[PDB]
């Protein structure tokens, strides 16, 4: 017996086909959070800035407080 | 249309794009590569065993 190269089939390898797909964000999703993070960032933002209010004037106090300087 | 060693037998998929600009000349080279697998698996399918020379 003479033996050679033999065939393999199976599954063929599968040529030819698009493995590219969407994934997480879909269009209107990632938008809701995008406006989301900017409402809940400019909240937070100014309470900070109203707290800084609080120190603002009790910094240019001590100038007012202080005549002997 | 031109057959060589055994040609048209094997199933071959031929990229044509519909502008002539450098994206879509890039774009058949690419699926030439998705499309050339489909040769290689027909060929090791189809193997007749015998002679080299």
């Amino acid at each position: 017996x003479x033996x050679x190269x033999x065939x393999x089939x199976x599954x063929x390898x599968x040529x030819x086909x698009x493995x590219x797909x969407x994934x997480x964000x879909x269009g209107y999703s990632m938008f809701a959070v995008g406006i989301g993070a900017l409402l809940f960032g400019y909240w937070s933002m100014m309470k900070w800035n109203r707290e800084r209010r609080r120190l603002q004037i009790e910094d240019f106090e001590a100038r007012i407080a202080l005549m002997p300087l | 249309t031109q057959p060589y060693d055994v040609y048209d037998q094997v199933e071959f998929d031929v990229p044509i794009g519909s502008r002539g600009d450098c994206y879509d000349r890039y774009l058949c080279r690419v699926e030439e590569m998705r499309q050339s697998i489909r040769i290689i698996s027909q060929c090791l399918n189809k193997m007749p065993p015998g002679e080299i020379k």
